[PDB]
RNA sequence: CACCCUCGA
DNA sequence: GTGTCAGTAGCTGTCACGGATGC
DNA sequence: GCATCCGTGAATCGAGGGTG
């Protein structure tokens, strides 16, 4: 959409709503969503740290 | 591992140098490739550097990788000062506390 | 002399073969001097000099063909004429047909080395002609002969300084806009390796 | 003309083609070290480029000259080429005391003894003594405690 | 300290 | 300074699994 | 467009002894 999230990253479904948050509201397309399950294993190495 | 990184860089300056045949210099560039390549990651490509013995050489990445690299046994769990440990023997008189 | 560093080229992926779009191991064997690599070309100078290095070209290949013909001509008249000769020896017939294969042979021999070298200029042509960066020039030979007639035209290298003026000369933006249009409207197949 | 100088090239890669890849393994059995053996061969190949004086009479093995090279160099190398901190407590604890035994001090001896005459502005005499005196003063304060 | 061995809950 | 052949040890007796690598 | 092959990973603490 308007997002610089690139298309096919998994992305925390609190930081996706606050980035279509502030895109809704500035007029530009907010990013699509898609449930994704992770395994632990690799859900552990996506973490923000 | 620094050392044959050392010896191999200063041959290619002497190489440079000489004007030695361009066979030569680019047959020496691989090696400094290789050489910097075992020093950074030992054994990521190809056969690894062997020591003495047929013993692979540790390189800086082999410093933090597993159970004796630098995450796991130096920083998640250090030696403590203030400690013992002795064998155990069971105290039916003692108090839960 | 630069040097690549083994985390981003072995490291799987390989981040510079998908910063460049190189294969791992066409990268492999840019990196450990094994193939040469074309960093630049100046395609407007080739297309200005296209006609007379065609041209040029031709009247070679034609030059191999004259010559070999000539040379096969010689050998099947001395051939005629030593049967001729060995028959007035006398010989048995299968002395004549040992030397008879044997001319033949000799002859295969002559147009196979003018093959051969047909062959060869033909492969020096097409690749000049097609000729692009981030190509990967295998035999030492032919890219020799590329420097050799054609130099002026073309730039390449070997080694890591290859790859180091591969990055130099290469648009990040326009990349990341050219993936982000194979993105938006593309076969998973070929979207997943964009992504 | 140039033709020459490609001529040498094309005469080393005819060499290296048919030697490196023996050289190799002579150094490597020498040595048990295929990193060393690498490094040899190009130390040998270099010489042989640099010694024209060998190659030249083709008819002759080159092969068996550089052998000779790379066992002579191995041997140069093998000329005469053949933990834990302690724990800061007494230290400390010495320190731990002298420090005990500064706060029984004058001003002027001890921004005296924590360096000179030239700053302070006084005597070389001036100097000596208070230094003299301080000593005393601490030898005298730490043997009242028991050192 | 590098590896190695043998062993204990 | 070097000059006739002059040429690794060791080893595969682990496995499950995912995805870039490559035909 | 798909099989191959590469690389990743595989419990915790503790005792003594040898050599390079």
């Amino acid at each position: 959409g308007s997002t610089e999230f690139l298309p096919g990253s998994l992305i925390d479904r609190a930081e996706f709503e606050a980035e279509n948050r502030r895109v809704v509201a500035e007029g530009g397309e907010p990013a699509a969503g898609r449930p994704v399950l992770m395994g632990i294993t690799k859900a552990s190495l996506a973490t923000d740290s | 591992l620094y050392r044959r990184v050392i010896n191999r860089n200063n041959r290619l300056k002497r190489l440079i140098d000489l004007g030695a045949p361009e066979i030569i210099v680019n047959n020496e560039k691989r090696m400094l490739q290789e050489s910097v390549d075992a020093l950074f990651d030992n054994g990521r490509r190809g056969r690894p550097v062997t020591g003495p013995g047929n013993r692979p050489l540790k390189s800086l990445s082999d410093l933090l990788k597993g159970k004796q690299g630098r995450f796991r046994q130096n920083l998640l769990g250090k030696r403590v000062d203030y400690s013992g440990r002795s064998v155990i023997v069971v105290g039916p008189q003692l108090k839960l506390h | 002399a630069p040097v690549t560093h083994i985390w981003y080229f072995k490291g799987v992926p390989s981040r510079l073969g998908y910063l460049l779009d190189l294969a791992p191991k066409d990268l492999e064997k840019i990196i450990y001097f094994a193939a040469y690599v074309i960093t630049s070309v100046d395609e407007e100078m080739r297309h200005n000099e296209l006609s007379t290095l065609e041209a040029e070209m031709a009247v070679e290949r034609k030059a191999v063909e004259d010559q070999r013909d000539g040379e096969l001509e010689a050998r099947a008249q001395k051939l005629e004429a030593d049967l001729a000769e060995l028959e007035a020896e006398g010989a048995k017939a299968d002395a004549r047909r040992k030397v008879r294969d044997g001319g033949e042979r000799e002859m295969r021999q002559i147009r196979d080395r003018a093959q051969r070298e047909l062959d060869r200029l033909e492969d020096i042509w097409s690749t000049f002609t097609k000729l692009a960066p981030k190509q990967l020039i295998v035999d030492e030979n032919l890219y020799r002969e590329l420097v050799d007639r054609y130099g002026e035209y073309f730039t390449g290298a070997m080694g890591a300084e290859s790859i180091q003026k591969l990055i130099e000369n290469f648009d990040i933006d326009a990349e990341a806009e050219s993936l982000r249009d194979v993105i938006r409207n593309g076969k998973g197949q070929k979207k997943l390796r964009a992504l | 003309v140039s033709g020459a100088a490609a001529a040498e090239a094309a005469l080393m890669r005819a060499l290296y083609d048919e030697h490196a890849a023996v050289l190799w393994r002579y150094a490597l059995r020498l040595t048990g070290d295929a990193a060393q053996a690498e490094d040899v061969v190009q130390e040998t190949l270099l010489r042989a480029w640099q010694h024209p004086e060998v190659i030249g009479d083709t008819a002759r093995p080159a092969r068996a000259w550089l052998f000779t090279v790379a066992r002579n160099m191995i041997i140069d190398e093998r000329r005469s080429a053949r933990q834990s901190t302690p724990d800061e407590v007494n230290a400390a604890l010495d320190r731990l005391l002298i420090a005990d035994a500064l706060a029984q001090l004058s001003a002027e001896h001890r921004a005296v003894i924590q360096r000179i005459a030239t700053d302070l502005g006084i005597a070389e005499g001036t100097v000596k003594s208070r230094l003299h005196y301080a000593v005393r003063a601490l030898r005298l304060t730490l043997q009242e405690l028991g050192v």
